[PDB]
RNA sequence: UUUUUUUUUUUUUUUUU
RNA sequence: GGUAAUUCCAGCUCCAAUAGCGUAUAUUAAAGUUGUUGAGGUUAAAAAGCUCGUAGUUGAACCUUGGGCUCGGCCCGUCGGUCCUGGGUCGGGCCUUUCCUGGAGAACCGCAUGCCCUUCACUGGGUGUGUCGGGGAACCAGGACUUUUACCGUGAACAAAUCAGAUCGCUCAAAGAAGGCCUAUGCUCGAAUGUACUAGCAUGGAAUAAUAGAAUAGGACGUGUGGUUCUAUUUUGUUGGUUUCUAGGACCGCCGUAAUGAUUAAUAGGGACAGUCGGGGGCAUCAGUAUUCAAUUGUCAGAGGUGAAAUUCUUGGAUUUAUUGAAGACUAACUACUGCGAAAGCAUUUGCCAAGGAUGUUUUCAUUAAUCAGGAACGAAAGUUAGGGGAUCGAAGACGAUCAGAUACCGUCGUAGUCUUAACCAUAAACUAUGCCGAUUAGGGAUCGGACGGUGUUAUUUUUUGACCCGUUCGGCACCUUACGAUAAAUCAAAAUGUUUGGGCUCCUGGGGGAGUAUGGUCGCAAGGCUGAAACUUAAAGAAAUUG
RNA sequence: GUCUUGGCCAGCCAUGGUGACAACGGGUAACGGAGGGUUAGGGCUCGACCCCGGAGAAGGAGCCUGAGAAACGGCUACUACA
């Protein structure tokens, strides 16, 4: 319910007070604030770009024990550093050191999904080849 | 009781309930006269008078205020008017 | 209930419907007129004025009794206050504040008051200036309100 | 302070209706009051509703005969246009040919189905069913 | 009404006349 | 998924869509998770500590109603005329105290004729009309008299394209505005219609919501009379050039006309008056034991303290006994499901100072009101500055115990503080975790203050008052049973009158953290207060009950 | 002065104008609109872009011709680039 105003003539009250509360909506904050074009790695994009820069491995949270491979990857358009995760058994093998590699979004609005901590972005491409079809019997790596 | 006739009230309950919830607020006070005592003179005085009311000429105090109802002198006979 | 305090009592007076002088009156309305005059010229306030006609001579209503009320007739007469009977007492009360806070610097709770007093003092003169018994420029001081009542 | 006097007989009419009473003390006394009685009377939906004359603002006695759903107002006075009603009585009715939603117009205090024959509108003020 | 600290990770249930 | 993997890698089989399918990001519906419709705020996030108050929002009732005469349209029936009827609704004029100039045509009163009629004047004519005359009317055109805004109806105007939508067999369809008919000669329908919120223009409606009107009458009214002043259509010629009456505008007299002119007094509000009521506030004052210390006093070995001890004091008499004095703090028992205060808070006596609610009222004013963004007063304890005081208790600190440790709980000391004057600080689980105003809704008994009525004891009394008893009512602190209701539930007479959802106003919340953090501003002597994010991280955190 | 009105500009005089009904300042990853998407109603969001209006021609300024330009597939000057 709410004590809100009632009057004919209370249409800038009602339309002031929406206003201020519309700002503890998480999304319409998103959106109004503009961070994706500020804070996000990405800049406001569904791909980016990078160079792997190194291997790394982390471990899964519980309740599960594997380490899920990752790349430590700079973007090229910022600078900004990432790590995105290779999926698919085996693919990290594809990928190697001072590669072009494009990421994209890994589950939802850049939270990280699965029991990958702190891993928000997935590689898609390698070399301008797509990781599926490097891991398929479908494309090859380009010979460089 | 789902059925009651308040147009017309019991005369018991006028006498019950308070002066302003009543259907039509009648006042509870009225003008009385006071007698003196000594003389022969007659004075309006209110019910609910506010101050020590003295006769016209006979300089005898006739009532003295206290707790929303005036206390007649001793000696002095009254008559509701 | 109270416009400054908690105070939800309802106390006041009860008009009889009868709107007419009861039968037991014998006063000529000139005379009554008469009887206000006297009693305003000496000073009486027009509420004061209201209790001694009701309560020694017998005057219920004294709108009933002529038809006018009595501030009204006051002010035909040319004997109406300069001053309001309302702010006057709450300006008289706002004074007799001041002289006890000059003196007692520790009360705070007469200081709270003195702040409701004036507020009310406020209140009541914009009243009266929107519909012109007082001045458009009257102000209420804190140094010369004692000086308006004398 | 009283702000909407429509309210407070509505109120106290709709009280003793769920209680039911029949019949309920109405204070204070209003123009608009009786002509938004009258119209319940119209249709039915109450009996015989006495006034009290006083010196002041009076007091009305309404009989209720028990069939009276819900009787509400409408705070503000919405102004409706001629288009409005069929979103009005839509949203606040229920099935559309009980109920009566009152407006009052430049012909006075009258029903929304009266509009229609009339091709009047002006300002919501209450309802019943 | 003397005092008595701690217990390594995960693992602990489904359909109808 | 840990050696029987329906979830990984594969083989087979099957399912969904299919020339398509998947993925990432943006946005919409779902989302009554942004709530105007239409959220939530006791406990899940959320009523500012409390009051005052400006802007804003909202604001008691009251002024032409009722009846009748009618006339017409449409709808609901039977009459079906060719293959006229009642009721309902809506609208129009009249009665019931309810525009002139020129009228070009209108028209009432009789009309030039005309019409019927009591036997009461005969008739064959004349469309358009002239005059006497014109209560009420559309017509043009000059002027006067209209309270003004909001609101609703109608109308005009309001690029295409888009959208909705009519038509036509592009082979259907998306499309397009085409096409069709006659054998031909050439003949023809189309290329519609709706949509203009809000603002602007014109008119009607007069309820609802506002505002003015006559009160120091400086008020209205003329075929009333008298002045001052201003202007000028016409006559014998003269907007140039003035010189009389006279026709209009402003202001001011005397007389008359008139029902001569002010709505209530809200179980709204303010003010006044009377007796009470209170541990409400300030100042000074008085008393009380107790604690500590000291003096005197008699005694001898222990006394404190603990679960048990020890530190500690003690033949210099400790502890204990009695008397007295000093100091500072505090106000026990009485003390309560009691009272006052806006809250924080407030408990010995007396005097003074100012204030307050309730009650009673046939006193007064008459809307003066409610809530409040910013703004302001007060605001426990702790803490700060400068003096005074410093009994007790006691942060920090030092020891003695316990313990593995014991920077703690326990015991002996003990500084700031605890108390007070002047000035700050402005926060509390500042809690009823429950904002303020208003109306209504089930019963009952206690209790506090006031008032009223009755009754009988008791003390006084030239029969009043106090105490007790019963009842009524107003206003409070609460409580007991119940659910016609509410909630998720515990529970709630409000947390009810809410999906049958709108009485007024203000404030706050939007999964958990990060975080009441960083930064900027502002206040403070400082401690800090107020305002107040984001990155990033996470699938739960949480509320009430249930069985173990 | 202009095609013309105008504090548009030059002289003289006065102290005003706007603002809590949000002026002024800041941000826009803002050209405006007809309109696109999605919605029972109430709405949310997008609109550089086939149409209408505005502005620009590497960044400012100035100007000739001309009815019409502060034009840039015109000129002049400065900065950057070449
Ligand atoms: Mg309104
Ligand atoms: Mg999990
Ligand atoms: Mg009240
Ligand atoms: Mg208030
Ligand atoms: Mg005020
Ligand atoms: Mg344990
Ligand atoms: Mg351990
Ligand atoms: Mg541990
Ligand atoms: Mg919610
Ligand atoms: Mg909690
Ligand atoms: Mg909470
Ligand atoms: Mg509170
Ligand atoms: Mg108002
Ligand atoms: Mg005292
Ligand atoms: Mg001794
Ligand atoms: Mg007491
Ligand atoms: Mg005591
Ligand atoms: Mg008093
Ligand atoms: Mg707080
Ligand atoms: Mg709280
Ligand atoms: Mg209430
Ligand atoms: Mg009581
Ligand atoms: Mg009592
Ligand atoms: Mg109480
Ligand atoms: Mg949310
Ligand atoms: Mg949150
Ligand atoms: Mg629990
Ligand atoms: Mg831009
Ligand atoms: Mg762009
Ligand atoms: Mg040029």
């Amino acid at each position: 319910s709410g004590g809100k105003p009632r009057g004919l003539n209370a249409a800038r009250k009602l339309r002031n007070n929406r206003r201020e509360q519309r700002w503890s909506d998480l999304h319409y904050k998103k959106r109004a604030l503009g961070t994706a074009f500020k804070s996000s790695p990405f800049g406001g994009s569904s791909h980016a770009k990078g160079i792997v820069l190194e291997k790394v491995g982390v471990e899964a949270k519980q309740p599960n024990s594997a380490i899920r491979k990752c790349v430590r990857v700079q973007l090229i358009k910022n600078g900004k550093k990432v790590t995105a995760f290779v999926p698919n058994d085996g693919c990290l093998n594809f990928v190697d050191e001072n590669d072009e590699v494009l990421l994209a979004g890994f589950g939802r609005k850049g939270k990280a999904k699965g029991d990958i901590p702190g891993v928000r972005f997935k590689v898609v491409k390698v070399s301008g080849v797509g990781l599926l079809a490097l891991w398929k019997e479908k494309k090859e790596k380009p010979r460089s | 009781v789902l059925a009651v006739d308040l147009l017309n009230p019991s005369p018991a309950s006028e006498a019950r309930k308070h002066k302003l919830k009543t259907l039509v607020p009648a006042p509870r006070s009225f003008f009385m006269d006071v007698k003196c005592p000594g003389c022969f003179t007659i004075t309006t005085v209110f019910s609910h008078a506010q101050t020590v009311v003295i006769c016209q000429g006979c300089t005898t105090v006739l009532c003295q205020p206290t707790g929303g109802k005036a206390r007649l002198t001793e000696g002095c006979s009254f008559r509701r008017k | 209930g109270r416009m400054h305090s908690k105070g939800k009592g309802i106390s006041a007076s009860a008009i009889p419907y009868s709107r007419n002088p009861p039968s037991w009156l014998k006063t000529t309305p000139e005379q009554v007129v008469d009887q206000i005059c006297k009693l305003a010229k000496k000073g009486a306030t027009p509420s004061q004025i209201g209790v001694i006609l009701r309560d020694s001579h017998g005057i219920a209503q004294v709108k009933v009794v002529t038809g006018n009320k009595i501030l009204r007739i006051l002010k035909s007469n040319g004997l109406a206050p300069d001053l309001p009977e309302d702010l006057y007492m709450l300006i008289k009360k706002a004074v007799a504040v001041r002289k006890h806070l000059e003196r007692n610097r520790k009360d705070k709770d007469s200081k709270f008051r003195l702040i409701l007093i004036e507020s009310r003092i406020h209140r009541l003169a914009r009243y009266y200036k929107t519909v012109g018994v007082l001045p458009p420029t009257w102000k209420y001081e804190s140094s010369t309100a004692s000086t308006i009542v004398s | 302070v009283r702000t909407s006097v429509l309210h407070d007989a509505l109120n106290s009419i709709n009280n003793a209706e769920k209680a039911g009473k029949r019949q309920v003390l109405i204070r204070p006394s209003s123009k608009v009051i009786i002509k938004f009685l009258q119209v319940m009377q119209k249709h039915g939906y109450i009996g015989e509703f006495e006034e009290v004359d006083d010196h002041r603002s009076g007091k009305i006695v309404v009989q209720l005969n028990g069939r009276m759903n819900k009787c509400g107002v409408i705070s503000p006075r919405y102004n409706v246009r001629l288009a409005e009603l069929e979103k009005w009585v839509v949203k606040l009715l229920p099935a559309r040919q009980f109920g009566y939603v009152i407006l009052t117009t430049s012909a006075g205090i009258m029903d929304h189905e009266e509009a229609r024959r009339k091709h009047v509108s002006g300002k919501i003020i209450g309802f019943f069913y």
